[PDB]
RNA sequence: GUUACGGCGGUCCAUAGCGGCAGGGAAACGCCCGGUCCCAUCCCGAACCCGGAAGCUAAGCCUGCCAGCGCCGAUGAUACUACCCAUCCGGGUGGAAAAGUAGGACACCGCCGAACAC
RNA sequence: UUUCUUGCCGGAGGUAGAGCUACUGGAUGGCCGAUGGGCCCCACAGGGUUACUGACGUCAGCCAAACUCCGAAUGCCGGU
RNA sequence: UUGCCUCCUAAAAUGUAACGGAGGCGCCCAAAGGUUCCCUCAACCUGGACGGCAAUCAGGUGUUGAGUGUAAGUGCACAA
């Protein structure tokens, strides 16, 4: 990384529907998000 | 008939009529062949005449290869003109034949008919030629 | 099976070159070069008549017993420079045939 | 102390999985994901450069890296495209950043696709990696439905050290990539 | 069993270093009066040879391998400084004062720059 | 479309050089550093 | 008729001006060429128009280095 | 002085290359773990650059063997050719290919410095 | 004597010749016959009798002043 | 048609004619100059979204096959 000319990068918390909060570095300024359909919630990924 | 689909240079020097052929000097396709014995520009006109002669003689059946291809253009300046004012435009296509070159080849069951057809082609041709065979 | 190695007299050439080869062909002797596993090539003058007879008898592929000054050496013709016009054998290449080797 | 979830899981158990499954003869043979390259060719750049501008912004948000403005290799008249015209947006992620980008992708974005039935393995693209092209950008949760401007779609190529298609498929399955392998 | 489909990064780096070195040598030669100070850089060590393309015979050489440079603690660039000093002494004793310094196809700066600066301060007019 | 332009030294105003630019590509008076022989040092040279 | 041809530039008198073995002063033009048919060798320089000239005196020597014909000047020791 | 050594170079730069079958990392060569720093990406520590030796000879590099692809390649002969003889045809002396054939070749040489020896 | 002749030696060349699967351009047959047309099952699903263009080309043998993987002989420059 | 450049004619040094065979030129450069340092280009897939012969930057593969500002050559991958 040269300088801050790239979008700011910081840790983020995603609270998915299943409750499995993931901690992942992302450029979301706020640092927190929620998703109604995650890996553990999707039919195909869960086993449908 | 036999005309190049394209020549890189339309106007070319007269092909040199020197030396015995280095390549195509043996029957390699058919049973019999017409081997040249003198230098000549075998025009596409002559090739067509000889090929039709052979095919019509051998009638139905047989196969005829035409090894040479009249790809060398020879120009002809317009009729009744004085020397100069640039080279004439291409007028007839020839194949530079040299002695020992096999011009035509024939595969036909009957040796009699094959030799007769090749002799007729030799008659249509503008030089001495002999009916050579593959069997050496 | 096998093919009898056709007998053919050969002489080592006292003079090799263009003039010598043309003189030989006039004399009726075809020049040939014997080479192969023998390491050292030898330059020979076969008899044109006899060699053409051998060739037209046993095809281009035939085994020749070359008598080189009275030395039976088995060879085969691997190349036959034939003049396209005169049709005469112009030159021969003779691959020494080791009695007990494949080619 | 600092390790992405996917990288930690890989180093811990996927190495053992691949070793045991494919009887690799060495750790260095044990494959391992390499750069994730996020491509997107706007295509209509000849008509509007603000399109490629928005594409650059979308990539910057999604991947987290300033995209490279990939020009056009040569001028093709049929596409109304001239050489040196900016035609695509590129992003290269490596190391922890690529690992966590894959984590985000796999655990949020793919399940957020509209009517998705698992990835396509038949087009797995073994030796290279796996280039699957998306139809829209809003599916990437990070960009807002209020901030989207136009359907974009992506091309993610997860280059791996997989020697061949079978080994790459095993690697990306163990990683998690939901394929529809039927 | 194994099929390294691509070209390994080690191979790529070796080839690229050789190419950069060749394009460098396209202008740097090194003559008996002004030898060429070739520098090879590794993740573990750094070596230097005063070579003479006329003879193709090296005049002097130093390397981080030597027990003295190994005893000199610090970092890679500290060892680079020490080897630059050593090659400067060896060259001066040989009778060579001026040289042309070959990067070896690497980049300026780092171990190689520290080595060149150390040799310069040691007394090589290169 | 590309006239013979004369670059003169800003300091002594000696017309020292005669080049050709493109009046279209570079309509502004050309500025490049070249030395007047009488000055000796490279000084800014401008179109006449 | 009228031919659209009839033009040709003045022959530039190119080629080798000093052949291998000729002793030359420091600066003589050894070769004139349009590309680098010959590449400059030891004590031989290449000019703007690809002229090979002698940077040092001595005898011309045509060699090859890495599949490229080259012109070299070998010094001539004064007897 | 000996090495399945590393570098720097040479060859009128493939007889050296490509491909295949097997082998090793001792010092080194490398891959390799990171980016705090010098430094860097028209994005990316991929590369370059910087610190270490956790791991590996799987790759690179190197060793031996394969003549498979490419590379070289005669000798003879021929084509061509300088000069000469020759009233068209040709021929002689000197030179002599290209292609093909026999075959060669899975490199050779010099400098340093490494580990061991001395 | 620098001139010229002859011998020897160092040279560069791309003519003659030859070759072209070494390039750029014009040519017999099988191979894939791929892109395709009818038949095709008439369905656009799927597949072959596929005398057909049968390509890039794959593999076997032939031409050029403005072709060259090559390449003389002479001539030319220089030295002795 | 007349001047200039390139090629072949031009007979392997240079040169060599024709109202001989082909073309270019009366420009573009403030970067397309200088310099330092980096990189290689064509051609096909394991494979891709609207993406097709062709875009991507798809290198994933592949050995210097394109590109030289512009005619032609001589060169240039070591790079020009």
């Amino acid at each position: 990384m040269k300088t801050g000319i790239h979008p700011e990068y910081v840790d983020t918390t995603v609270q998915c529907g299943c409750g499995h909060s993931f901690t992942t570095r992302s450029t979301k300024q706020s640092g927190t998000i929620v998703v109604e359909v995650c890996s553990q919630c999707h039919p195909f990924y869960t086993g449908k | 008939m036999l005309i190049p689909r394209k020549v890189k240079h339309r106007k070319q020097h007269h092909p040199e009529q020197r030396g015995i052929a280095s390549g195509g000097t043996s029957v390699s396709f058919g049973d019999y062949g017409i081997q040249a014995l003198e230098h000549a520009y075998i025009t596409n006109r002559q090739i067509e005449s000889a090929r039709i002669a052979i095919n019509r003689h051998i009638k139905r059946g047989g196969k005829v290869w035409i090894n040479i291809f009249p790809d060398r253009p020879l120009t002809k300046k317009p009729a009744e003109t004085r020397m100069g004012s640039g080279k004439g435009s291409p007028e007839w296509w020839v194949a530079n034949v040299k002695p020992g070159r096999v011009l035509f080849e024939l595969s036909y069951p009957d040796e009699k008919t094959a030799r007769d057809a090749l002799t007729r082609a030799i008659h249509k041709l503008p030089i001495k030629a002999r009916i050579v065979t593959r069997e050496e | 099976t096998a093919n009898i190695p056709n007998k053919l007299t050969a002489n080592v050439r006292t003079r090799t070159g263009k003039g010598a080869s043309r003189q030989a062909r006039r004399d009726g002797k075809v020049p040939a070069v014997l080479y192969g596993h023998g390491t050292d090539p030898q330059h020979l003058e076969l008899n044109a008549r006899d060699f053409a007879a051998v060739l037209r008898s046993h095809g281009t592929n035939a085994i020749l017993t070359l008598d080189i000054e009275g030395t039976e050496q088995l060879a085969l013709t691997k190349a036959l420079d034939v003049h396209p016009i005169r049709r005469n054998i112009q030159h021969a290449d003779l691959l020494v045939v080791q009695r007990g080797e494949k080619v | 102390k600092a390790l992405p979830r996917l990288k930690q899981r890989y180093r811990e158990e996927i190495r053992e999985a691949l070793q045991q499954e494919f009887n690799y003869a060495n750790v260095m043979q044990i494959p391992g994901v390499v750069k994730v390259v996020v491509n997107m060719g706007v295509g209509d750049a000849a008509r509007d450069a603000k399109l490629i501008n928005g594409a650059i912004n979308d990539l910057a948000l999604i991947t987290g890296q300033k995209p490279e403005v990939r020009r056009a290799r040569k001028s093709i008249a049929q596409f109304k495209l001239r050489e040196g015209m900016p035609i695509g947006a590129r992003v290269t992620l490596r190391g922890d950043r690529m690992w966590e980008f894959l984590d985000r992708l796999i655990s949020i974005a793919l399940p957020r696709i509209r009517d998705f039935r698992g990835l396509s393995p038949k087009q797995f693209d073994g030796t290279g990696n796996y280039t699957f092209g998306l139809n829209e950008q809003s599916m990437f949760h990070e960009i807002d439905v209020d901030s989207i401007d136009r359907p974009r779609g992506m091309d993610i190529t997860v280059v791996t050290t997989a020697t061949n298609d079978a080994e790459g498929r095993a690697l990306l399955r163990a990683l998690g990539f939901p394929f529809k392998e039927n | 069993a194994h099929k390294p489909v691509g070209q390994n990064i080690s191979e790529v780096r070796r080839n690229a270093r050789l190419r950069r070195h060749a394009r460098l040598r396209k202008k740097v030669a090194g003559t008996a009066e002004v030898p060429r100070l070739v520098v090879n850089r590794s993740a573990r060590h750094i070596h230097v040879q005063l070579v003479n393309d006329l003879n193709g015979t090296t005049l002097a050489a130093a390397s981080s391998i030597e027990a003295d440079v190994r005893a000199i603690d610090g970092d890679k660039k500290a060892h680079s400084v020490r080897v630059g000093q050593l090659i400067a002494e060896r060259a001066k004793a040989a009778g060579v004062e001026t040289v042309v310094f070959d990067r070896g196809g690497y980049t300026y700066g780092g171990r190689i720059a520290a080595l060149a600066d150390a040799a310069r301060e040691a007394g090589l007019k290169f | 479309v590309r006239p013979k332009i004369t670059l003169a030294c800003e300091v002594c105003k000696h017309r020292n050089y005669i080049t050709k630019k493109n009046r279209r590509n570079d309509p502004d008076r050309l500025e490049i550093k070249k030395f007047c022989p009488n000055c000796g040092t490279h000084q800014p040279h401008k179109e006449s | 008729s009228s031919s659209r041809n009839g033009r040709d530039s003045a022959a530039q008198r190119l080629g080798v001006k000093r052949f291998g073995g000729q002793v030359v002063k420091a600066g003589e033009i050894l070769v004139r060429q349009r590309g680098t048919h010959f590449h400059p060798g030891v004590n031989v320089g290449r000019g703007g128009d690809d002229t090979l000239f002698a940077l040092a005196p001595g005898a011309v020597e045509f060699g090859a280095k890495r599949g490229r014909k080259t012109v070299n000047i070998v010094p001539v020791a004064r007897p």
